């Protein structure tokens, strides 16, 4: 054991680097505290023919341009072009780079968002990869909108609200810009819920390529088609679609990344009625007269709003009743009452 | 409550270590100490002059 | 000048109190709050501030987009206030 007698010189000096890096290490503290502004940082490769080329583009909230190269720490999801990143007074630094900006449905919606996370060791020991685009489609009635944002908040993630008019913009150009801001929010911060509504209005496919605005809608879109088609790595959130009739469904949807589980809800009879409504009444006071048959009926072409608004209706005449708790023939009433 | 005429010397050592302090004078902001001997009330000279690391406070 | 006898006569301590209540950064508004530390702050100039909250002011009294004042040489929040139009 001669020859391994200078191993407690190397543990000395490594202990003695422990013991020395605490005052370089304890300084960064105090240099790299916080950055009093922001500036926007956008990435350009240079080349310099170790002297290996490497450089970025800068711009200042005062729209002023200045030079610096990528420098740092170790960097692994940055050398993005993204903002609020590290800077100090005048020296221009990268420091510390940060982002900007219920009963009959249970089983497709939780798993879809789970499994893409917590099921990756049967992913590697399988090969798989899990379903992203749901699609749940159908005739009007069962409410897919206040029900499935009601099972999105249900899902205990976070949630972002996304519409119809909301990518459509009054300018062109913002569609892509909201596209990939739904991507910073989702793709760049926290597994977050998104749950669009009323795709097949705005997939519509004109022959005449003259004037159709849901084609711009399809610029926009089929360019999300475009990010989830061309980026492979799909693993994050997920794109949640559904529409209310399946007149004119886009074709190009055919895809694991895009609308594959496409789950078919038929008008909302008897049982399906009864299984969204009897979510919508799932913890009020429910007499037991209700016998759902003639108010379950007669809901015909109603969609879970208008079906909530006959709910309210309910809720609105029991009060001089004389009953503190809801009747059988007050949802008919209701339903009577709005049409 | 009594004053003098004071006068401050500068020799060649605490010039050129402001030459060099100025050319390393980052925008941010730099601290530094003088030394020197008091030998009578209305007299200062100056010797000795170095430099102290930066900080982000200032 | 009736009445600027009494403040005048009355403005000699305005020189000892003239060194406290000086931070003024244009009442910068804040935008949200990722984390409690660092704040992130918007000018009426178009540019964005980030800074550290002080220990003069409680970070339960912070709201969202709510007009403050702010220091301009320590960048800290030295004391808010409530604020009219017709």
């Amino acid at each position: 054991k001669i020859m391994k007698s200078e191993v407690l010189r190397v543990t000395h000096e490594l202990q003695a680097m422990k013991d020395k890096i605490k005052e370089n290490s304890e300084k960064i503290k105090v240099n790299k505290t916080l950055p009093y502004l922001v500036s926007n940082v956008i990435e350009l490769l240079d080349v310099d023919p170790q002297r290996k080329g490497k450089c970025a583009v800068i711009k200042t909230s005062t729209r002023q341009t200045y030079f610096l190269p990528v420098i740092g720490l170790v960097d692994a999801e940055k050398l993005k072009p993204g903002d609020l990143v590290g800077v100090n007074k005048d020296s221009y630094l990268i420091l510390e780079t940060l982002p900007t900006e219920l009963d009959k449905q249970i089983q497709e919606l939780v798993e879809a968002i789970v499994l893409p996370m917590n099921h990756k060791e049967k992913f590697e020991n399988l090969g798989i990869q899990p379903p992203k685009g749901v699609l749940m489609y159908g005739p009007p009635g069962t409410g897919k909108t206040l029900l499935a944002r009601a099972c999105a908040a249900q899902t205990k993630a976070t949630f972002l609200k996304l519409a119809g008019p909301q990518l459509v913009q009054m300018f062109i150009g913002d569609g892509a810009k909201l596209v990939r801001d739904a991507f910073a929010l989702a793709k760049e911060k926290a597994p977050s819920i998104i749950f669009i509504d009323e795709l097949d209005a705005i997939g519509t496919k004109r022959f005449d390529s003259e004037k159709a605005g849901d084609r711009e809608v399809q610029r926009t879109m089929l360019e999300l088609l475009n990010q989830l088609d061309g980026f492979q790595p799909n693993t994050q959130v997920k794109v949640i679609a559904a529409t209310n009739r399946v007149d004119i469904l886009d074709p190009a949807l055919l895809r694991s990344g895009r609308l594959d589980r496409k789950i078919e809800f038929p008008m909302p009879n008897e049982e399906a009625r009864a299984r969204i409504m009897q979510i919508h009444s799932r913890k009020m006071n429910v007499s037991p007269d209700v016998n759902y048959e003639e108010l379950a009926r007669c809901t015909d072409d109603f969609n879970g709003a208008q079906c909530k608004a006959v709910c309210v209706e309910a809720g609105m005449i029991a009060l001089r009743r004389g009953a503190t708790e809801l009747t059988h023939e007050d949802y008919m009433e209701g339903i009577l009452e709005v049409q | 409550a009594v004053d003098t005429a004071e006068q401050v010397y500068i020799s060649s050592l605490a010039l050129l270590k402001m030459l060099k302090h100025g050319r390393a004078g980052v925008p941010m902001e730099v601290m530094g100490l003088m030394l020197g001997e008091f030998v009578d009330d209305y007299t200062v000279r100056v010797i000795d002059v170095f430099a102290m690391p930066q900080s982000g406070t200032g | 000048a009736p009445p600027a006898l009494w403040d005048l006569a009355a403005d000699k301590q305005t020189l000892q109190s003239e060194q406290p209540l000086q931070v003024a950064r244009c009442t910068k508004i804040i935008n949200a709050d990722s984390e409690d530390p660092k704040y992130i702050i918007n000018v009426k100039q178009f540019a964005k501030f980030v800074v550290d909250l002080s220990d003069q002011v409680a970070p339960t009294d912070i709201e969202e987009g709510m007009r403050v004042g702010v220091d301009r040489n320590k960048y800290q929040i030295h004391i808010p206030l409530p604020p009219d139009p017709t």
